RNA sequence: GGUGAAAUUCUUGGAUUUAUGAAAGACGAACAACUGCGAAAGCAUUUGCCAAGGAUGUUUUCAUUAAUCAAGAACGAAAGUUGGGGGCUCGAAGACGAUCAGAUACCGUCCUAGUCUCAACCAUAAACGAUGCCGACCAGGGAUCGGCGGAUGUUGCUAGGACUCCGCCGGCACCUUAUGAGAAAUCAAAGUUUUUGGGUUCCGGGGGGAGUAUGGUCGCAAGGCUGAAACUUAAAGGAA
């Protein structure tokens, strides 16, 4: 029930960690999902879950599912692992990003949702530290 | 030897001592 | 042998400062010894700004910023070259570089 | 001023204006009395004429006072 | 295949802001055991304020709107707090300034236990020398007892909707500004976020009064 | 999920992921600094209460009442001990998956004591400025924290606050320099020392054996405090 020139606008969770990434698409209130595509599901080794190149792989899918169900503009919302872990997004953010504006959907506001503490519980690891 | 590991070897040591003398009183 | 005055961390006129965890690997280091880096960069790289805006569903719209702020313990921050060893003149150099 | 180029038993009076009170050549307070009924300079009692701080009592700016 | 199966509702903001078609979302069709309307209503949407008052000066704001009532189509909303978006908040505080943060617990005239979050920053003067523009504790103590006592003032005479009118010219913190500058001179003086702790039951008769005939 | 790569592990009985809400316990980010307070250990969310404190100001008061201290006392991170509460997170020990010639490790997964709290013990740390305390004197310079004095014209402000300029006392420090000192590194004190003496406490006498044995004493224990000799050795060590 939407005429021609009118913006759907959903909402795309970008988890972008260092193990893979997640490209979840849901509605403005997050309670419906619409797709749900991981790095993961785009590669055979576990290596490459998290690679740019499947993060492409992924929003590709995404993008072509959202113009079945009348999506065709998404916020963004990226996130890193948060908690007391890594701050930083994993490799494939900006490539799941980039690929869903080159796929006909209409890029929305874009923010940073990682959980970060006000304080927080202890990292794991012991206070020397992971040692490589 | 680290002298942390040698001080821990002495203390180790010296509960054998304590326990051997206390045996026989 | 002292190698610095302040010996290699910023702490006077109080006896303890609560460490903090290396944002690298987790290590437990004093707040006033870890190397701090303000890190500001927009939330989108600049390969991907252009494809960014032109998919715009906005007329204005200004791309967000991504602040974090990164605290490394002494060994990532040489490891990872945010900080390098100095000659025995240059360490006295406190300024920022250029 | 170097040392020798000031004489310790003859400082300017403006120097010895702004040392300590008890660095002075010979021990000087900064306080004094004023009319409005004397009332210290420093006074630590309230009088509303004056206000105690913890330097020189807050006057009122109504009433003039003179120094004496 | 489960898709086909949803229909899909307008979203439509209170009567407070400019712009009323906040969105669409979708619910799966009425069955038994399952009304459709059970699971739409008190669904959250959190949308840009420069979205509902179609200006970008208010991007940094977002506002929360929960649904109350499902008429037909439509999917009436009505106003659930609101905070700043993490890149303002993260903007506005720097280095070499003192932050000054403030809450209160404060009920409106309509039952309405809000949970309002005060911030602001120490100014520097046009002529200042020194590099910071830090304030001492008790001159901080002194300001923060000022927002408490300003914030529990414009909400407690005040109902929501009034209340919210407040925010989006951001009233509150011009006030807040005029009363502590005679203690430190203060910018960037926000509402960061408003929590709603607990709001009166379900009225529909109160609901219509800030929603149209959409029909 | 996790890694260099993996696997242990979880998962169509719906894991991971998204929204809302609740509970629990811990932690108190950003602001946060060559900044503050404290005898040290240590101390960081708001507000109230309770007693305490430095500095500054003072034409207030007492009038040597002081300095340092055997004996003897108070406090004393973390870990640890006893019992109660709590038990999120992390996590000695343990178990497992990897790696490896082996891997009782480093990496990964799960987890006990512990981690938090109350009552009672323990009294040790690179408890470090590796520098005991009190006093005098001896270069320069800017910044900063607290208080006060003076000058000055601005504030979407209620004389004052914020800022600007000059100065005084006190504090955490930093920078330049040698006329100084030093084995040097370096130090504005670690200077005013063969031109040797302001006062006082503790404490060292080549390297090991050894903070060991023994006796005493404290502790529930772990251990603490006190503390040798035989014998061995021509170096060990500091700075450059
Ligand atoms: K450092
Ligand atoms: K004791
Ligand atoms: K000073
Ligand atoms: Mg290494
Ligand atoms: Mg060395
Ligand atoms: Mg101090
Ligand atoms: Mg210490
Ligand atoms: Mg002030
Ligand atoms: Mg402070
Ligand atoms: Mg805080
Ligand atoms: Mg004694
Ligand atoms: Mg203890
Ligand atoms: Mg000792
Ligand atoms: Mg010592
Ligand atoms: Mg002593
Ligand atoms: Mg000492
Ligand atoms: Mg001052
Ligand atoms: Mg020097
Ligand atoms: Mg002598
Ligand atoms: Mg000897
Ligand atoms: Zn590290």
């Amino acid at each position: 029930s939407v005429r021609e020139g009118e913006l759907v606008f959903g909402v795309a969770h970008i988890f972008a960690s260092f193990n893979d990434t997640f490209i979840h698409v849901t509605d403005l209130s997050g309670r419906e999902t619409m797709v749900r595509i991981t790095g993961g599901m785009k590669v055979k080794a576990d290596r490459d879950e998290s690679s740019p190149y499947a993060a492409m792989l992924a929003a590709q899918d995404v993008s072509q599912r959202c113009k079945e169900l009348g999506i065709n503009a998404l916020h963004i919302k990226l996130r890193a692992t948060g908690g007391n872990k890594t701050k930083t997004p994993g490799p494939g953010a900006q490539s799941a990003l980039r690929a869903l504006a080159r796929s006909g959907m209409k890029i929305g506001r874009i923010e940073d949702v990682t959980p970060i503490p006000t304080x927080s519980t202890r990292r794991k690891g012991g206070r020397r530290g992971r040692r490589l | 030897m680290r002298a942390k590991w040698k001080k821990k070897r002495m203390r180790r040591l010296k509960r054998k001592r304590r326990k051997m003398r206390q045996r026989s009183k | 042998t002292f190698k610095r005055r302040n010996g290699g961390r910023n702490k006077h006129g109080r006896g303890h400062v609560k460490f903090i965890r290396c944002s690298n690997c987790g290590k437990c280091c004093p707040k006033d010894k870890a190397i701090k880096r303000f890190l500001v960069r927009n939330i989108v790289e600049q390969a991907a700004v252009r494809d960014v805006q032109e998919a715009c569903a906005f007329e204005l719209y200004t791309l967000p910023k991504l602040y974090l702020k990164m605290q490394y313990c002494v060994s990532c921050a040489i490891h990872s070259k945010v900080v390098r060893v100095r000659s025995r003149t240059d360490r006295r150099v406190r300024e920022p570089p250029q | 001023v170097l040392p020798n180029d000031v004489d310790l038993l003859n400082p300017p009076a403006e120097h010895e204006k702004k040392k300590h009170k008890l660095k002075r050549l010979v021990q000087s307070p900064n306080s004094f009395f004023m009319d409005v009924t004397t009332v210290f300079s420093h006074s630590q009692t309230v009088v509303v004429l004056c206000q105690p701080t913890g330097g020189r009592a807050r006057l009122i700016e109504g009433c003039s006072f003179r120094r004496k | 295949d489960p898709y086909a199966k949803k229909d899909w509702y307008d979203i439509k903001a209170p009567s407070v802001f400019e712009v009323r078609n906040v969105g669409k979302t979708l619910v799966t069709r009425t069955q038994g055991t399952k009304i459709a309307s059970e699971g739409l209503k008190h669904r959250v949407f959190e949308v840009s304020l420069a979205d509902l008052q179609n200006d970008e000066d208010h991007s940094f704001r977002k506002i929360r709107l929960r649904a109350e009532d499902v008429q037909g189509r439509n999917v009436l909303t009505n106003f659930h707090g609101m905070d700043f978006t993490t890149d303002k908040l993260r903007s506005l505080v720097k280095k070499w300034q003192s932050l000054i943060e403030a809450h209160v617990d404060v009920k409106t005239t309509d039952s309405y236990t809000l949970r309002m979050f005060c911030i602001a920053f120490t100014k520097k003067r046009p002529n200042q020398q020194k590099r910071t523009c830090y304030a001492q504790s008790s001159q901080i103590r002194q300001i923060r007892r000022k927002m408490v006592e300003i914030m529990r003032n414009q909400a407690q005479s005040c109902d929501l909707k009034d209340l919210v009118l407040k925010f989006i010219p951001e009233s509150i913190g011009r006030e807040i500004e005029k009363a502590t500058s005679s203690i430190f001179p203060l910018q960037n003086v926000f509402i960061r976020k408003v929590k709603i702790l607990k709001a009166p039951k379900f009225d529909l008769g109160r609901l219509m009064e800030v929603h149209g005939d959409y029909s």
